[PDB]
């Protein structure tokens, strides 16, 4: 005894455990620069241009008719392209005091303006500063979780992905955690598995938010809808859970 | 022979394999001592051995059949508890296929 | 021909007047922390023997 | 406590856990806590109570007074939040006051 | 010179093992509460 | 893990399976084996692995790829829901800058 | 710190013969510091009833025989309360404490007894013994406390 898997299998698994670690979202304190301007001789009027649609052109090869595999690379990177750039958190954004309430910094919102005041005249200087006095921030629920809301601006496709992250972290704040943690159990349970909880157990859970990128009551059925795959389920396995022995 | 080898039980962890093998009638939800589990458990096909070979006038290996029962029993709760606890997951074969 | 606004010429007016879009932040003092690893942290239960 | 516990709800005054060993359950059944003295300053608790309390009544009221400020003369106090007035006390308190 | 404390039978008196008082505890207990969740920071992001 | 890039890939699948019908004049002389090796390009190494452990021998062409695109069944996770909506904001290819 | 009275578990009848205890293996065992620390913090956890709440911990490097944790899965049930007033431990370390409890029961190294499973489940759900004797009331339940104290 003193003196096992076949070794492709085992390099399979290593490399989805890696994979398991990959990050998705990004957490920041001010969204990017959505809308820009543009200066002329003039004193009263500029020129508004969305940076959407300028950094959007610049994605992919060429269309050409007769390749067809480029087209759909292209079509896919360009998907993924806009996916990686809409998903992102807020965290503690700048804030200033006003008359006893909260007005957002023109930092955080999603447009840039800082080159027009040079060129700006009296009245609208102080038209604009009583303007961006009026950005109230609100107090909010999630969850039973204090937050703020505002309103900024920002592109429609990527707003669409944001508030699309939102909703997810919102419902796995409600209850995908506790279904998640309730099912390891009956697993352990099952299996002789005893898990531990201690990260949810320090004396800051009460004003933590948790987000997962997987849940584990997996469907097995997605498993199984593969064209042929029951030889491939057997070695996986077999791999997975056969013990070793004398 | 006559044995009940699967069963059918409380909701598993997961939902599309709920069968429970139950090889020579061996609960697995119990752990076992090997240094003495089957002193007195039997069942159906190895009496049926058992009094076969008696009948055929060979003593000796129903006596040595007879003496070699629990190392049996021991190994078959071994695999049952292999099968059942260990073996467990996604990628194990469905109820509906398993039964076809 | 693309119908979309790209480019737009606006008065300083409106400057302010894309301000449409629902934005929720989290405090600073909270915390917000990934436990995806968190889920494989177990122990394995030993059975009994000789 | 417990009703909160169990139903999960919002708690202030939140529990605090520890973690402990299969073994250590063991060990501490097979020891027992016998006194052999008081503690050092009990019979000085009291004091240490009461001055306890009046430095915080005492913040309290400083904090209570200036909280009005705002709403007498809006101009002055423009960019003015409770924790400025907050700092503003705790600077001027004692240090031993601030520790606990 | 507390009457809960009189032994007049040897099935309550045994071997010493360790002692303890107030003034540990408490930076023990401090020490314990500070140290999970630094380590709990520290394992994830 | 596994489950939720299978999905991840039969999301892509069933948008990109559109596009001859929606353009003709580009897509003229395409045929579906060319999207399903644009999507078998980017897809993660390891799943194209654990189906080739099962693909090696057994023999698939594009009925069985079709048929288990349009099956009914997804594992939520964050990058799926991402990818869908991402899909469903690039619907239109005005938003894409590229036109007739 | 006081040890019990090393006779409680043994008597030597001669020079020769004595009594034998269960746990002979566990109470010769000494305490390293860790554990040493755990029981100062089971003992705290004790003095104050309602404001520090047990768990359990995971080390996965720590190595020892299966034996101890279902001897400790009998322990928790005597040595702690979960009643219907305040509690010690947190309902996770409880499941746990009862699963403890349900593999010791069902582990028979000697002759064994008969038992009826119940059409649940959950741990504990069984009856044992030439009496039946229901084992589902050390269960916890925390709206009424009846598998610890209390």
């Amino acid at each position: 005894t003193a003196t096992f898997t076949v070794p492709d299998v085992q390099k399979i698994l290593d490399d989805i455990k890696a994979l398991a670690a990959e990050q998705v979202y990004k957490i920041v304190k001010v969204p990017s620069i959505s809308f820009r301007h543009i200066v002329m001789q003039s004193r009263d009027r500029v020129l508004r241009v969305d940076t959407y649609y300028e950094e959007m052109s610049q994605v992919g090869d060429v269309i050409t008719e007769d390749e067809p595999e480029k087209f759909y690379s292209t079509i896919i990177k360009k998907v993924r392209f806009i996916r990686g750039k809409g998903s992102f958190i807020l965290h503690d954004i700048p804030t200033r005091d006003h008359r006893g309430m909260e007005v957002a910094e023109p930092e955080v919102l999603g447009v840039e303006f800082k080159n027009v005041l040079p060129v700006l005249t009296a009245e609208h200087r102080a038209m604009i500063q009583n303007a961006l006095d009026g950005s109230i921030i609100e107090n909010g629920n999630v969850a039973t979780r204090d937050v703020d809301v505002f309103i900024g601006a920002c592109s429609e496709p990527v707003y669409r992905i944001y508030n699309r992250l939102q909703g997810y972290i919102e419902a796995v704040q409600l209850q995908e955690l506790r279904n998640s943690i309730g099912w390891l159990e009956r697993l352990g349970h099952r299996k002789r598995i005893t898990y531990s909880q201690e990260v949810l157990t320090d004396f800051r859970r009460q004003d933590t938010i948790w987000v997962l990128a997987l849940q584990l009551p997996v469907n097995p059925q997605v498993v199984w809808d593969v064209p042929r795959s029951s030889i491939a389920n057997l070695i996986m396995n077999i791999a997975t859970c056969l013990p070793t022995g004398e | 022979w006559a044995t009940i080898d699967v069963e059918y039980r409380e909701p598993a962890p997961y939902v599309h394999a709920q069968r429970y093998i139950r090889y020579c009638g061996i609960d697995s939800r119990e752990l076992i001592n090997p240094t003495t589990y089957g002193i007195g458990m039997t069942y159906h096909c190895y009496n049926e051995m058992l009094r076969m070979l008696v009948a055929a006038g060979k003593d000796s290996e129903a006596a040595y059949f007879r003496s070699m029962l629990p190392f049996h029993m021991v190994r078959f709760a071994r695999i049952n508890q292999i099968i059942n606890e260990d073996l467990h997951s996604v990628f194990s074969l469905p109820d509906d296929m398993f039964n076809a | 021909f693309i119908n979309k606004r790209i480019v737009e010429r606006v008065r300083v007016g409106q400057i302010l007047a894309v301000l449409n879009r629902r934005f929720v932040a989290y405090k600073g003092k909270m915390r917000i922390m990934d436990i995806t690893q968190s889920l494989k942290m177990g122990t394995k239960l030993a059975a009994p023997t000789v | 406590l417990l009703p909160d516990l169990i139903a999960g709800a919002h708690q202030n005054a939140d529990p605090v856990v520890l973690d402990v060993s299969w073994i250590s359950l063991w060990f501490a059944f097979n020891r027992s806590f016998e006194p052999t003295h008081r503690n050092e300053m009990l019979e000085v608790a009291p004091l240490i109570e009461s001055v306890y309390a009046s430095e915080l009544s005492v913040m309290k009221v400083d904090m209570r007074h200036l909280s009005l400020m705002q709403r007498r003369f809006p101009d002055v106090l423009i960019q003015a939040r409770p924790s400025h007035f907050w700092k503003a006390v705790l600077n001027d308190s004692p240090e031993a006051v601030k520790a606990v | 010179q507390r009457p809960e404390r009189i032994k007049t039978t040897p099935y309550l008196e045994g071997d010493v093992l360790s002692s303890d008082s107030g003034p540990l505890l408490s930076v023990f207990a401090l020490q314990e509460i500070m140290q999970k969740v630094r380590q709990v920071q520290a394992d994830y992001m | 893990v596994y489950a939720s890039e299978l999905s991840v890939m039969k999301v892509d699948m069933r948008h990109l399976s559109l596009m001859q019908r929606r353009f003709p004049d580009v897509l003229i002389q395409a045929r579906p084996s060319h999207f399903w090796k644009a999507v078998l390009n980017d897809s993660p190494e390891a799943v194209k692995a654990v189906m080739n452990l099962s693909h090696s021998h057994n023999f698939i062409n594009i009925r069985d790829m079709m048929r288990w695109v349009m099956l009914p069944s997804l594992q939520p996770s964050l990058k799926l829901a991402l990818e869908e909506e991402a899909w469903a904001a690039a619907n239109d290819f005005e938003d894409l800058m590229l036109t007739d | 710190y006081i040890a019990p009275n090393p006779r409680i578990s043994s008597i030597t009848l001669t020079q020769r013969i004595t009594t034998t205890g269960p746990f002979a293996i566990l109470t010769g065992s000494t305490p390293t510091a860790q554990q040493l620390n755990d029981v100062r913090k089971i003992y705290l956890a004790l003095m104050f009833p309602g404001q520090i709440i047990l768990d359990l911990k995971i080390d996965p490097g720590e190595r020892m025989d299966p034996a101890v944790r279902m001897v400790a899965g009998v322990v928790g049930h005597l040595l702690f309360t979960a009643g219907g007033r305040f509690t010690n431990l947190t309902q996770n370390m409880a499941r746990q404490l009862d699963i403890a409890l349900n593999d010791y029961l069902l582990y028979m190294y000697n002759t064994r007894v008969q038992v009826n499973y119940g059409p649940t489940g959950e741990p504990l759900d069984f009856q044992i013994g030439r009496n039946q004797y229901d084992c589902n009331v050390f269960r916890a339940d925390f709206a009424t406390g009846t598998g610890y104290n209390g």
